[PDB]
């Protein structure tokens, strides 16, 4: 079959920046070569096909070029919306094959968390667990360090973490971290902190609740 | 111009399973058509092709003997038969024109696993009286088999500011996610919140 090879496979620039995504086919396609975009949870879309034609409705900053075996995908000037993986496929023999894919990532400015802490509720506790929940709300870079506290105790290995797709509007991120323990644990204790560090703030938060 | 795909849920391995795409607003005596399938956190792969009139079909070298696709002109539809399905088959079927208006795509899980609904828990605040002019609701999804849950605010009233974090896989085995949402704080109280979440693997919808 004709392998395509997409490069790189991570693109991480800013808005406004020039964006160029390479795909390169094992043998001569020609010019039977089209681009897709894919944003998260969305069909892919045509952007680009017969290597070189904008498909319908396409914005004028994505244009394509190449013949034979090298391709590039063009982003004149990029957007927050651009923000999705884009694939290549040759049409010029069966089976149809697609590049692996080029994740573009969108370079924005450092945005500090709006952090939120939750209790445990209601209902939970009435089967044996107590769930606790740390958010960083609309933050940029994705690195940051949330750590828990029970009576100034640092916690280990009872809380997981998990961070939303970059927004595609806003480019930010957004950040759960869950602290789940036994209900007659979550008892034998009255302070529950969620402390954190990040590059957007100049001095660590704290947002805590009793009992 | 529409594809509307319907089939797929939660399937056991070795089993069948028919997918279906309904096509609006082209000629579609006259295009050919294609099944697209993408594996979770993977990429794109060809699954097959049909001509315009069904004289023609060619299949992926993995699913040749063992998917069928085919066509029915007079009701404007694609269908997908599958059989012998393994872990391996579990994906986002697409479907698309030859000229690349493509469907939405339907979800295939295969699984032996039971499936499990969720547990819904509401996530507020530690009173109303919140320290700043921004306040956070959530919900958290917990403990259901298998992926995914999807959650709406208000019915689809509520969309700016929702964030529907990705499952995580606990030593249960089981998942578990939350989705927030954050609003005014002078809107606690004469604003009702209510999450929808919906599991349909196991025909679960709850809404606190």
């Amino acid at each position: 079959e004709i392998v395509l090879t997409q490069s790189p496979a991570t693109l991480s620039l800013s808005p406004g920046e020039r964006a160029t995504l390479s795909c390169r086919a094992s043998q001569s396609v020609s010019s039977y070569l089209a681009w897709y975009q894919q944003k998260p949870g969305q069909a892919p879309r045509l952007l680009i096909y017969d290597a070189s034609n904008r498909a319908t409705g396409i914005p004028a900053r994505f244009s394509g070029s190449g013949s034979g075996t090298d391709f590039t995908l063009t982003i004149s000037s990029l957007e927050p919306e651009d923000f999705a993986v884009y694939y290549c496929q040759q049409s010029s023999n069966w089976p149809r094959t697609f590049g692996q894919g080029t994740k573009v990532e969108i370079k924005r400015t450092v945005a500090a968390p709006s952090v939120f802490i939750f209790p445990p509720s209601d209902e939970q506790l009435k089967s044996g667990t107590a769930s606790v929940v740390c958010l960083l709300n609309n933050f940029y870079p994705r690195e940051a360090k949330v750590q828990w506290k029970v009576d100034n105790a640092l916690q280990s290995g009872n809380s997981q973490e998990s961070v939303t797709e970059q927004d595609s509007k806003d480019s930010t991120y957004s950040l759960s971290s869950t602290l789940t323990l036994s209900k007659a644990d979550y008892e034998k204790h009255k302070v529950y902190a969620c402390e954190v560090t990040h590059q957007g703030l100049s001095s660590p938060v704290t947002k805590s609740f009793n009992r | 111009v529409q594809l509307v795909e319907s089939g797929g849920g939660v399937v056991q391995p070795g089993r069948s399973l028919r997918l279906d795409c309904k096509a609006s607003g082209i000629t579609f005596s006259n295009s050919g058509m294609h099944w697209v399938r993408q594996a979770p956190g993977k990429g794109l792969e060809w699954v097959a092709v049909i001509w315009y009139d069904g004289s023609k079909r060619y299949y992926a070298d993995s699913v040749k003997g063992r998917f069928t696709i085919s066509r029915d002109n007079s009701k404007n539809t694609l269908f997908l038969q599958m059989n012998s399905l393994r872990a391996e088959d579990t994906a986002v079927y697409y479907c698309a024109t030859n000229d690349d208006y493509w469907g939405q795509g339907t979800l295939v899980t295969v699984s032996s696993a039971s499936t499990k609904g969720p547990s819904v828990f509401p996530l507020a605040p530690s009173s109303k009286s919140t320290s700043g002019g921004t306040a956070a609701l959530g919900c958290l999804v917990k403990d259901y088999f298998p992926e995914p849950v999807t959650v709406s605010w208000n019915s689809g009233a509520l969309t700016s500011g929702v964030h529907t974090f990705p499952a995580v896989l606990q030593s249960s085995g089981l998942y578990s996610l939350s989705s927030v949402v954050t609003v005014p704080s002078s809107s606690l109280g004469t604003q009702t919140y209510i999450c929808n979440v919906n599991h349909k693997p196991s025909n679960t919808k709850v809404d606190k």
